[PDB]
């Protein structure tokens, strides 16, 4: 039963900056990555797997956000530099489950953690 | 019963970058077919036509890897893959004839020396192309190169022209001016020189574009639509019958001289391929003298070890996740690993690295599927004075059926029907085992041999140690009687020296390493798995330390030097070659095979100097 609390978020004028945090309490592997996915309130859920063998960004957010994992252990950070209010949205971790994707809603065995965040101008 | 055994060789797998480092691509302005070439001094060179047309790829097969491989594109596609195309060497050079789809005749002159040596690119108008003498109207589809500097070039209504750029009037060239073509019907028709008529043409004898023709001195072989037909300035004899059950088609066809069989005096050998999409088949007539006391069928192996030992769990030797994707990274060359990777990061099958089973089962198929769809046959090609070589469609991708020792025939043709029986009833028995156990007795024996089992004990109380922790969980004890009763029935002395002190125990390369290495696995493979037959029937009923004293101190040795090899083998096969290859070798780097009893001799020489290393 392991879990996967998260922190960092807030409300924040556009343009600033936040760091989001997640980290898991449980062993289960060094190996099920951690989806920094987002949820605007009424839109579905949109968008570092194997210890930074690969990255993969969104459109949205690419050269603004940056992704940061910690070598042999299950935390990931998101820097979120230039905030706007198309980034309003709720955030969550996740945690695969055998074979997996990074561009779909089946990527996870755990999520949880939601978080609320605004951004205003 | 299948004589002969198959060798997948990957030119590039003892490497860990593919594809080889100098690549050289000249413009002009998968796969479908591979071949190889012959040169004036002794090298192989290979060509591919992949994808259709615009593709014309040249590699060396001795030094694959640090040889540069030559890339040449085409401007026009063709109207025909691989048949529209004559390479051949004059003057120390090759010559590449081909016709684009824009009517244009492309001769390439590709020099010796430029294949091999280091150069990058290297200037000068090699490649001269002929707008005139052809015409959208007549397209033709084949062309064969004529020995004398000519070109004889077919259409579909039967018809031909000769290329001295143009001079008018299946195909091969008998003799030296006698061309013997062959049609859509089928029938066959003569040439001469006397370039205007024809000696004979075949009628469709109905009751009684490809390679269906084979030449060889005055004896020509033909494929009816299957019927082998015979014919020996004659043209008559007898056709032979086929082995069919689903529809097959034929790959490429090669009549030789005799190798060296099983069989009675003979007189001629006939190579066939067929191939079901990716799947192939490789069979040989065996014919006694004047084509009629015999017509003997001998199959092969149509898959390698590696594959069986991956496909029927029947591997023991090979050792979490992470180790056993370094099993697979090894056990296929980097080119299939790598399309593999490739092919699964299209699909977006991002891996779940530790504790994931779903990730590796994914990798295991596509890893087999890459490697058939790579081994999928184009051509034959003759090796040495006798070996025979498999082109594969992807580059770099080759097969060897290698002749079969007595071992290996008795390996591979269980079923059929004294110390074969004797090796029979171990097989019997120890196919009831779970691979477990036999892992847990090889660890035994192991131990016995280090140490690590106590070396006061008595061989009687190794042995019934072993049964109380590994042999004393349940086996079919009605197997145990089969077994033992089976037994009772030979004399095992006898059959054990004969097994033991006759039958077990006695210029870059590069592709000698790649043929040797796998020879070599195979046999010592076959030679423990029958080691820990033999050592399971001494540990299952207790036998005096008096009567195979010599006998099972031998045994050990031998079990422990196959299972050193076979575990040396899983990793680092380029040191374990550089090594194997420099201990047995003059210049160290190994022996040019010429013919099957050299091969063998060369692979028995290893397993020699395997069996008498110092413990």
């Amino acid at each position: 039963q392991v879990q996967l609390v998260e922190t960092g978020g807030g409300l924040v004028r556009a343009g600033g900056s936040l760091r989001l945090s997640c980290v898991d309490s449980g062993r289960t592997f060094r190996v099920y990555t951690m989806g920094w996915f987002r949820q605007a309130p009424g839109k579905e859920r949109e968008f570092i797997r194997w210890s930074g063998d690969r990255t993969y960004y969104g459109d949205p957010v690419q050269g603004r956000f940056t992704i940061s994992r910690d070598k042999g252990k299950n935390t990931v950070y998101l820097q979120m530099n230039s905030l706007k209010p198309e980034d309003t949205a709720v955030y969550y971790c996740a945690a695969p489950a055998g074979g997996g994707v990074v561009y779909d809603d089946h990527k996870a065995y755990a999520y949880w953690g939601q978080g609320t965040q605004v951004t205003v101008s | 019963m299948a004589c002969l055994s198959r060798i997948d060789a990957n030119l590039l797998q003892y490497y860990e970058k593919p594809e080889p480092n100098n690549t050289v691509d000249l413009y002009v302005s998968g796969s479908e077919y591979s071949n190889c070439l012959l040169l004036s001094n002794s090298e192989y060179i290979c060509y591919h036509f992949s994808s259709r047309s615009t593709l014309l790829t040249f590699y060396p097969l001795s030094d694959a890897y640090h040889g540069k491989t030559i890339n040449i594109h085409l401007p026009n596609a063709s109207m025909n893959q691989r048949y529209t195309l004559t390479i051949q060497e004059v003057e120390q050079q090759l010559l590449v004839n081909v016709i684009l789809k824009d009517g244009s005749f492309l001769t390439l002159q590709l020099p010796l020396s430029f294949l091999f040596s280091s150069a990058n690119t290297l200037n000068g108008e090699w490649f001269h192309l002929q707008n005139p003498y052809d015409f959208t109207v007549r397209v033709p589809h084949f062309l064969f190169y004529v020995s004398p500097q000519f070109s004889v070039v077919f259409l579909e209504d039967g018809g031909l022209l000769g290329l001295k750029k143009y001079l008018k009037s299946s195909c091969k060239l008998f003799h030296e001016r006698y061309l013997i073509v062959l049609t859509q019907n089928c029938h066959l028709k003569i040439w001469d020189l006397t370039s205007f008529t024809l000696i004979q043409d075949y009628d469709m004898v109905s009751q009684s574009v490809g390679e269906y023709l084979s030449l060889y001195n005055n004896t020509l072989v033909t494929l009816l639509p299957g019927l082998f037909q015979m014919g020996t300035t004659f043209q008559n004899n007898i056709p032979t019958n086929l082995s069919a059950s689903a529809i097959w088609s034929i790959v490429d066809l090669v009549l030789t001289r005799p190798l060296e069989l099983n069989v009675e005096a003979s007189y001629l050998n006939l190579i066939v391929l067929w191939k079901s999409g990716t799947a192939s088949k490789l069979q040989i007539l065996n014919v006694n003298d004047e084509s009629f006391k015999n017509y003997e069928w001998i199959e092969s192996v149509n898959k390698s070890l590696v594959d069986l030992q991956s496909e029927h769990d029947l591997d023991i030797v090979t050792k979490d996740v992470e180790r056993g994707f370094c099993n697979l990274k090894s056990r296929y060359g980097t080119q299939i690993f790598e399309r593999a990777q490739q092919i699964l990061s299209e699909n977006k099958i991002i891996m779940a690295h530790n504790e994931d089973e779903e990730y590796l089962a994914n990798l295991e198929t596509i890893l087999r599927d890459v490697k058939t769809a790579f081994n999928e046959a184009s051509s034959i090609t003759l090796y040495g004075d006798e070996i025979i070589l498999v082109n594969c469609f992807q580059p770099y991708n080759h097969s060897l059926y290698k002749l079969n020792t007595t071992v290996e025939n008795w390996f591979y043709n269980m079923h059929s029907e004294e110390l074969f029986k004797y090796l029979r009833t171990l097989n019997g028995f120890a196919s009831t085992l779970s691979n477990d156990v036999l892992r847990s007795i090889s660890k035994k024996f192991l131990d016995i041999i280090t140490g690590e089992l106590p070396d006061s004990m008595t061989t009687v109380e190794k042995f019934t140690d072993i049964f109380k922790n590994c042999l004393e969980n349940q086996f079919e004890i009605t197997n145990l009687k089969i077994l033992f009763d089976e037994l009772n029935s030979f004399d095992i002395p006898v059959v054990l020296n004969d097994l033991i002190n006759n039958q077990m125990k006695p210029k870059f390369d590069g592709f000698t390493s790649i043929i040797s290495l796998e020879s070599l696995h195979q046999l010592l493979s076959i030679h423990y798995r029958i080691t820990l037959q033999v050592l399971l029937t001494f540990v299952l009923f207790d036998l005096d330390t008096e009567i195979f004293g010599q006998h099972i101190s031998t045994l050990l040795d031998l079990h422990y030097k196959q299972f050193l090899l076979l575990n040396l083998y899983r990793q680092d096969k380029c040191l374990l070659a550089e090594v194997l290859l420099k201990d047995s070798s003059e210049f160290s780097f190994g022996v040019k095979f010429f013919n099957y009893g050299q091969l063998i001799a060369y692979i028995d020489s290893l397993n020699s100097n395997v069996y008498n290393a110092s413990i």
